[PDB]
Formats: C-alpha cells, sequence, structure tokens
C-alpha cells in the first residue's frame, strides 16, 4: 500500500506532452487518473484541467467512475501533472519550451515525485509500452481544443453587449483572432496528426502485409 | 482606485490655450466618469477644456459669486468633473490656499449637477517655465482631488497612446456606470451612417474623415468670432 513505483502508458505521456506544448506563455495543468495496486501507480488515463483547486476534482473522481465501469479497471485520481515553460499523490512536472542559443537544440524534462502537505520526494518512473493510442485519450486530446475554444467564449461574453459600436467591433475582432489562433494551433494540426495517423498506419500495415505474405515462403 | 485619463487632442488643446494666455489662465474641465468591476475602478476622462477668468465669478471677497457662475457654464454644468490653474515662469507645483478654496467651491457646485461624487473632482495644477536663455521650456501638470480624510492627493494620469491606453485581456469590459448623460459627437455620427466587421470599421473610419474635414471652417469660424469679441471687451474696459 505503499507508494514505490510510478508506471506512465505512452499513450498518456503522448496527451501530457501535447497539453504541456500548447502555450510557453504559462504552465498548464491536469489530472492523472489510474490504478494503485503492489506499490506502483498505474495512469491509464488523464483529465485536463481549466486554469491549487478543489471541485474539480469532483468533477475528476465522477469520472474516474465512469473510466471504472467502460474499462473494466479500478480507476481513481492519482494525482496531477503540471507543464513549466522557458524554466499521498503523483506528480509529473513537464518541463518543456527550453533551447540553446546557439546549440539549437531542445530539451524536455520530465520529473516525477510523491507530494504530501506540501512536502515531496523523488519517485522512480518508468513509461509503459502502449500498442496504440487509446480511445480516451485521442477523445482527451480532442477536448483540449474545446476546452480553449470554452475559454475564450467566456471572456467575450463578460464584454458581450456593449454600448459602444467601436468596442463591439473590437471585442469582434478579438475574438474572432482568437478563435483562428486556437483552429490554427491546436485544432487543425491536431485534425491533420489524425489523419496522417490512419494514413500512414496503412502504409505500415500494407507494407508488413507484403512481408508477412512473402515470410512464409 | 482612481484613474484619470486624457487623449493625446485634448491634452495638446489644454496646453494649447495655456501658453496663448497673456498671464495666468484658469478654467474648467470637462468630462465623465466611468466604474469598472474587478473592487470597483474609477475612470475620469478629461473631454474637454473651456477658459473664464476668475474676476467673472467673484463678487467684488474672494467668494465665488454662484450666480455669476451658473451664468457662464450653463447647460454645461453636467460636464464639469474638475477645474485647473495655469502659471508662468515657474517651476513649482503647488497649491495655494486661495487654490484650495477655489476646490471646495467648485466641488460643492457642481457635484449635484454633474452625475459625480465630490469626493473625486479633479484639479489640475500646470506650469511653464523657461530656461536663462529660453532654450529649453519645461512643461509639468499633476492632478489632484479632495480625499475623504482631508487630503488633496495626487491621482495617477494616462495619456491614452497608440502604444497603452486605459483599457489594458485585450477585450474591453462593459462599465457598470456613467456619470454621461450627454450625446455622444462620434457616436452621433455612427448613428446617421445607418449601419446594420472590417467594411464597418472602414466606413466609420472614412466617414470621420469628412466629417473631420467639414469641421476645420466651422472650427475657425467660431474661432475669429470669440478673438473679435475678446477684443471689444478688452477695448472698451481700457476706455474707462
Amino acid at each position: 500500500s505503499s507508494l514505490q513505483k510510478v508506471e506512465l502508458q505512452t499513450d498518456v505521456y503522448m496527451v501530457c506532452l501535447q497539453h504541456a506544448l500548447s502555450t510557453e506563455n504559462f504552465e498548464v495543468m491536469g489530472l492523472l487518473i489510474g490504478n494503485f495496486a503492489c506499490g506502483i501507480a498505474k495512469i491509464s488515463a488523464v483529465i485536463i484541467l481549466r486554469r491549487i483547486s478543489s471541485e474539480q476534482l469532483l468533477k475528476a473522481a465522477a469520472e474516474a467512475e465512469r473510466l471504472t465501469v467502460e474499462l473494466n479497471r479500478p480507476m481513481r485520481v492519482l494525482g496531477w501533472y503540471q507543464s513549466q515553460p522557458h524554466i499521498s499523490f503523483v506528480g509529473l512536472i513537464f518541463s518543456v519550451f527550453s533551447e540553446g542559443k546557439e546549440s539549437k537544440e531542445h530539451e524536455i524534462f520530465l520529473n516525477c515525485f510523491q507530494s504530501d502537505n506540501g512536502e515531496a520526494t523523488e519517485i522512480p518512473l518508468e513509461i509503459v509500452h502502449t500498442p496504440d493510442i487509446s480511445d480516451r485519450c485521442l477523445r482527451t486530446m480532442t477536448d483540449l481544443s474545446k476546452i480553449l475554444v470554452q475559454e475564450e467564449e467566456d471572456m467575450a461574453e463578460a464584454c458581450k453587449d456593449h454600448p459602444d459600436v467601436l468596442a463591439s467591433i473590437h471585442n469582434n475582432a478579438v475574438r474572432t483572432r482568437a478563435l483562428i489562433h486556437i483552429t490554427d494551433i491546436i485544432t487543425k494540426p491536431l485534425v491533420q496528426t489524425f489523419e496522417k495517423r490512419i494514413a500512414l498506419n496503412k502504409l505500415r500495415a500494407t507494407h508488413l502485409q507484403r512481408q508477412l505474405q512473402e515470410l512464409q515462403k | 482606485d482612481l484613474l484619470v485619463t486624457i487623449s493625446g487632442a485634448a491634452l495638446s488643446l489644454l496646453f494649447f490655450e495655456n501658453v496663448r494666455s497673456v498671464g495666468n489662465q484658469m478654467g474648467f474641465l470637462l468630462g465623465e466618469a466611468l466604474e469598472f468591476i474587478v473592487t470597483v475602478k474609477i475612470h475620469i476622462n478629461v473631454e474637454a477644456i473651456v477658459t473664464c477668468p476668475l474676476a467673472d465669478l467673484l463678487h467684488d471677497t474672494n467668494h465665488i459669486n454662484k450666480e455669476k457662475l451658473k451664468d457662464f457654464v450653463r447647460d454645461k454644468s453636467k460636464q464639469v468633473i474638475g477645474w485647473f490653474c495655469f502659471r508662468r515662469n515657474t517651476t513649482n507645483l503647488t497649491l495655494t490656499l486661495k487654490d484650495k478654496l477655489l476646490h471646495k467651491q467648485f466641488a460643492s457646485h457642481f457635484s449635484g449637477v454633474n452625475g459625480c461624487k465630490e469626493d473625486f473632482f479633479l484639479t489640475c495644477l500646470l506650469n511653464a517655465s523657461t530656461s536663462e536663455t529660453s532654450g529649453t521650456h519645461k512643461f509639468r501638470h499633476v492632478f489632484l482631488r479632495h480625499n475623504k480624510r482631508g487630503m488633496f492627493e495626487p491621482i495617477s494620469l494616462k495619456i491614452n497612446n497608440l502604444g497603452d491606453d486605459a483599457s489594458r485581456s485585450d477585450y474591453k469590459p462593459t462599465p457598470v456606470r456613467k456619470s454621461t448623460r450627454t450625446p455622444d459627437s462620434f457616436t452621433k455620427l455612427i448613428e446617421s451612417l445607418n449601419l446594420d466587421g472590417l467594411d464597418s470599421a472602414m466606413l466609420i473610419q472614412k466617414a470621420a474623415e469628412h466629417h473631420l474635414m467639414s469641421l476645420i471652417p466651422k472650427v475657425c469660424e467660431s474661432d475669429l468670432e470669440v478673438a473679435e469679441l475678446e477684443k471689444q471687451v478688452h477695448e472698451l474696459k481700457i476706455k474707462i
């Protein structure tokens, strides 16, 4: 019952990394979901947080239950993750956007630790192989687009119905660019990524089929 | 929290009118007050200024003739949110006892009409000194209000320019309260356009250009009108 090791699925690793690379300005966050067995916390899913805070944990604990019955496995909020650009629970810190001025080399750090009462120590992490990208993981990183859009729609709501015409034109101009900015940077590349993933899979699939066919002979 | 805002156009007109006058000069600040929710923020915008000889407002006494003050400002009393005082040949930005007295009187008289509290009635102290060889001209100014604790504290002034204005998210939040009860000259122009994004912004700017170009002779007319009336009054005074 004592935490000894953390095992992170590769497809969940991809989601967290993708979320961290969404912006180099602010620290993004989310909640690690999975099972705790023989001293091993296995993360098989993740929840993207809108930005310590509460209540969201209740929505996460409920989602964890929805993940239990669907995946037929014990699922609970094991902890959280957060990004770090230009510089009782399980914590993951994805240090991103760090490049050399002359070397042109980019670095990405991933630190794993156990946190309780503001205290923490290092915890052994292993990224565990997955034969694919989970249905939940695909949906999770598509939600990133939806959440970002939702954040913007909320900001424009508070400034809606502005009496001054010049301000209304300005606000609609800001909302338009911001939505486009989300689509071009987040939504569109994800669309292309999925499309290319499918096409390039079938390219390898047909390649292996030709290999499989002649290997027997 | 309080912030005074003013455009380059309005501020230039203020300094333009000050360097014109023969000696010291005073007048009134015209504008509105906006409230923003965050606590509540107060933006006091300075729209325009108007000069006035203090002697025309005095009995005979150093007390402001409330009767004479109403006759000068007239229907523009609901816009007066402050007054200014300009002094040549001084780098000293100082509140005189006489200035304090004028502030209190002007605050009490206008607070009921302008739709603003007596708390944030403005006082603008401007000056203009020159160097020994008059090769360097220095212009200083500051905005003040009378505190509830009996203090004349300086208020931050923000000159709205193309780099940074007082509405800086990139959205423009809707103000919860406005003390303005006077029709805006520019918003009346947009209403005349009878509009029903980018295309709308183009027309407004173009219409503003034609409007701005038509105002130019009207400005010159009203200028020479007062200029002659300023001479006739002055000529009569010297005559006697």
